[PDB]
RNA sequence: ACCUCGGAGCAGAACCCAACCUCCGAGCAGUACAUGCUAAGACUUCACCAGUCAAAGCGAACCUUUGAUCCAAUAACUUGACCAACGGAACAAGUUACCCUAGGGAAAUCCUAUUCUAGAGUCCAUAUCAACAAUAGGGUUUACGACCUCGUUGGAUCAGGACAUCCCGAUGGUGCAGCCGCUAUUAAAGGUUCGUUUGUUCAACGAUUAAAGUCCUACGUGAUCUGAGUUCAGACCGGAGUAAUCCAGGUCGGUUUCUAUCUACUUUAAUUCCUCCCUGUACGAAAGGACAAGAGAAAUAAGG
RNA sequence: UCCUUAAAUAGGGAUGGCUCCACGAGGGUUCAGCUG
RNA sequence: CCGAGCCUGGUGAUAGCUGGUUGUCCAAGAUAGAAUCUUAGUUCAACUUUAAAUUUGCCCACAGAACCCAAAUCCCCUUGUAAAUUUAACUGUUAGUCCAAAGAGGAACAGCUCUUUGGACACUAGGAAAAAACCUUGUAGAGAGAGUAAAAAAUUUAACACCCAUAGUAGGCCUAAAAGCAGCCACCAAUUAAGAAAGCGUUCAAGCUCAACACAAAAAUCCCAAACAUAUA
């Protein structure tokens, strides 16, 4: 029969090897994914058609951010082979009110204040 | 074999092993034995004249008679491999035999010498010609033997 | 009719396997 | 008794029960008393005529006072008539004695080939080789991906097109088929 | 045979489910006669119907397998048969080819050839054949009462094609001195008969042949024809059936019709055989008996 | 099993049981002749 | 036009069967259990639609769910989310097809018959040659802009060491003789180098090698893109 797939907690343990390859730091981890979806729902089960669209990932393409916490992640591993994660980056912090309109996503991750 | 759906084909092939590949090519890269040493070593002292020959184009019954007359002196026949005698000549200091035994070569140990006789023998047969020998550490060519003999 | 698996077909899959891979980190932390 | 007895064609008091083809086998998977044997590289069923004939090509070469020649599997008693369940990995017929390998190869590679599945003549020496290379293969691929990760991990949702039990085989074993060369 | 219900397989871990299917037993028995009355809250065979559990309270004492409604009977409480096709027509079987209408549809277990040599093969494997197995290629069968039974075809005409070659061609080997046979490779240009019995699909037989090949082509081909035979509508015989009728199980008889619209098409260096010469030559101890080459006769096919 | 043909799944002969005189666009077989 | 005439009427017989069922536009919209003289139908359920009321609904981390003797499932704090339940009204679909997976139909690999989980098709588009079911991808228009997704089959295999092997003795038992080749018993020994022999052949011998010295496939109308080995990834 073909069932929801329990991942070993082992994938989800990276080495330093993967620190080092992909430039996340294991200790201040970062708070907010940058999650898109990069693959159809189409022919998935309908567990992951409804976790795509809890995530509001029904656009493909489309930038969606979200808490790097425990429940999150855990329909972001349910759905993980449909969507690319990034963590966001934002260089000068979180913009502050004045800026909140002069933000933009660049396509390294990063949420510049200045456009 | 039945035909597997094609993701699953995909993932053998994408999971198809990978051997490690070594940068430059290694290729391209940088008791009989003592038992002859042993008895070749007796026998250089036992012996006091030495000669060799090529007694290969012989029949095994003309081998045989022509073992019969050299047992009839005291002189013994010996056969024994290149690829041992060769250190051997360095190892009993013998630095002209190197060029003297090469291919087939059988040795006529002795202490009396019937060479006399054996050469009356060799004439019959006209071929199967005397090699130069060393006695007690002095080499002899042919022309040395025939002189000796005589 | 048998199907075949050409270097292209590989290289999409490698790199979608890649991404995943990047995602395990992601979610690792 | 340094000859391969001969088996009963069915037993005499049948049995209720106790895939037996799919999957490595887990039992004679090891050497017992002898040195040489014949190894399945796959799966099959074993019929009466085809143990007639082991035992047949293996005592008509044989020395009774320098080989012995025993079985690992027992009579055909699976009902279909009566046949033995053989798994890949398992041993057919063990053989030991004062003999060297190349001794048995021809008649013992001649008789593998003659079974149903896939067999190979395999000495002490050369089934602890084929254990270490493929040691060796499976910890010196450059391969980044193996079947095992990807299916484990769900990677791309492979596992919508694969089976359970392919999490467990790691893509070597395929139904009753086995692929060494799969790492 | 089964049809309802219950228990087990049969589902590994909530439920549900492998229907069909396998086995078992119940239309109850034993017990008690509070084994009463009431009543929160729940379960449930995926609907409903129906079926379960139950605290508290009252009252006595001090439980382990099915069936509705209507209708009958009983003063009533209650009870009853049939509904077992067990969600149950109150009461109705066989048969139709004389039929009509409305529609629907059309792995194991066998054989062939190679491989291992088992082995036959005068001894001798590998001249030849060949076992079990493996490999391929072709065909048959299935999960269901392992009970019985039984479930469109040629011919004529014209042929197209394959080669897995029957003859003709070219070669290798031979357990063939020549003749031959046997075997294998290659070869599809060409060819591949007429009759008797049978409807024969076939088969046997007769006489030939160089040979009378194996197949595919929706019988290849029936808007080209014709014949069976399912099987028409008649009638006998045999078998089954109370009968009607049924049964390829035997026989005698027995009308489908097409004026061609479209596609396509409608004028693309011969083979055998025999006779003779060479040839009684080669070969061979003889017997027997050739190649290659040539000549002549026929016949067939094609074209005139 | 015999005859019939060279060849013959064809044909003929070795109250019931029988007897086919004649007849038949009945159903089989045959000699001879005749014939596109 | 008789297995039962014809005409008229009842009669617009009845038909769970066949066929048909006419403006525009938008929107929501999917396979599913039970009973049934029932499986070509229907009724209930489930799903579906509309309107309405209200408050939680789905996902799920631990904790938790049996003894006999696997993948997973159930349940729900969070959380991501925005739906869910109930009320009123209601038609239609519902004894499907294929794919992936796990099982049963006798301890039946394939084929079928079913059960279960999931997907897809009945719904768009791109690709896989053509293509319901494989891969990519969906929410709708115009554009003579752009970045991409899936998406290209691979392979070409067989030389080989050289050299020759005296002799105790045909080692004995029997076996006509069987000596190395009919069998079992030790399996020694000479030179230097040595099997009372691993394989051919002799009634048995004789003749020969090994070892020892030495140095894969096919078929039927007519093969089937054309072609191309090396220009920057
Ligand atoms: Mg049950
Ligand atoms: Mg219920
Ligand atoms: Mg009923
Ligand atoms: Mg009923
Ligand atoms: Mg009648
Ligand atoms: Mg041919
Ligand atoms: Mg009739
Ligand atoms: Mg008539
Ligand atoms: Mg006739
Ligand atoms: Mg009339
Ligand atoms: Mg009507
Ligand atoms: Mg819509
Ligand atoms: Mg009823
Ligand atoms: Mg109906």
């Amino acid at each position: 029969k073909f069932t929801r797939s329990r991942i070993p907690e082992k994938v989800f343990q990276a080495s330093p090897e993967d620190h080092e390859k992909y430039g996340g730091d294991p200790q201040n981890p970062h708070k907010l994914h940058i999650v898109t979806r990069i693959k159809s729902t189409r022919r998935r089960p309908y567990w992951e058609k409804d976790i795509i669209k809890m995530l509001g990932l029904e656009k493909a393409h489309t930038p969606q951010v979200h808490k790097n916490i425990p429940s999150v992640n855990a329909k972001l591993k349910v759905v993980k082979h449909l969507i690319r994660i990034k963590p966001l980056k934002l260089p000068q912090g979180l913009p502050a009110e004045e800026n909140m309109s002069n933000t933009c996503l660049k396509s390294t991750g990063e949420l510049v204040v200045q456009w | 074999r039945r035909v597997m759906h094609f993701q699953r084909q995909k993932l053998m092939a994408v999971t198809e092993y990978i051997p490690p590949k070594p940068a430059i090519h290694p290729s391209c890269l940088p008791g009989l034995i003592r038992l002859l040493r042993r008895e070749i070593a007796a026998v250089f002292q036992d012996n006091r004249m030495i000669a060799v020959c090529q007694n290969v184009a012989l029949s095994a019954e003309d081998k045989l008679l022509m073992r019969h007359q050299l047992r009839k002196h005291k002189i013994l026949m010996k056969v024994f491999p290149n690829q041992v005698l060769k250190p051997f000549l360095e190892d009993s200091k013998y630095q002209n035999l190197l060029p003297l035994f090469v291919g087939h070569n059988m040795l006529l140990v002795s202490e009396e010498p019937k060479v006399k006789e054996m050469v009356r023998i060799l004439r019959t047969v006209p071929f199967l010609p005397l090699l130069g020998g060393c006695i007690d550490d002095t080499i002899l060519s042919r022309q040395g033997f025939i002189n000796y003999s005589k | 009719r048998p199907r075949f698996v050409s270097l292209r077909a590989k290289q999409n899959m490698i790199r979608r396997l890649e991404i995943e891979a990047e995602n395990h980190y992601w979610l690792s932390m | 008794k340094p000859k391969l007895r001969f088996i009963e064609r069915a037993p005499l008091v049948p049995k209720v029960r106790r895939s037996d083809i799919r999957g490595p086998s887990t039992e004679a998977t090891e050497f017992t008393e002898g040195n040489f044997a014949i190894l399945a590289l796959g799966g099959g069923y074993l019929h009466w005529g085809h143990f007639e004939m082991m035992r047949l090509t293996i005592n008509r070469s044989m020395d009774p006072k320098n080989m012995f020649a025993i079985w690992r599997v027992p009579a055909p008693f699976k009902p279909i008539h009566y046949v033995t369940p053989v798994k890949a990995g398992r041993l057919v017929v063990e053989m030991g004695g004062r003999c060297e390998f190349e001794e048995v190869q021809g008649f013992l590679d001649q008789v593998a080939h003659k079974l149903p599945f896939a067999a190979k003549a395999v000495s002490r020496g050369t089934l602890e080789k084929m254990r270490k290379d493929q040691e060796e293969r499976e910890r010196n691929n450059q391969n980044p991906w193996t079947f095992e990760r990807i299916a484990t991990a769900n990677m791309l949702g492979i596992r919508k097109v694969l089976s359970p039990y392919d999490l467990t085989h790691k893509g070597k074993y395929w139904g009753k088929f086995y692929m060494p060369k799969r790492v």
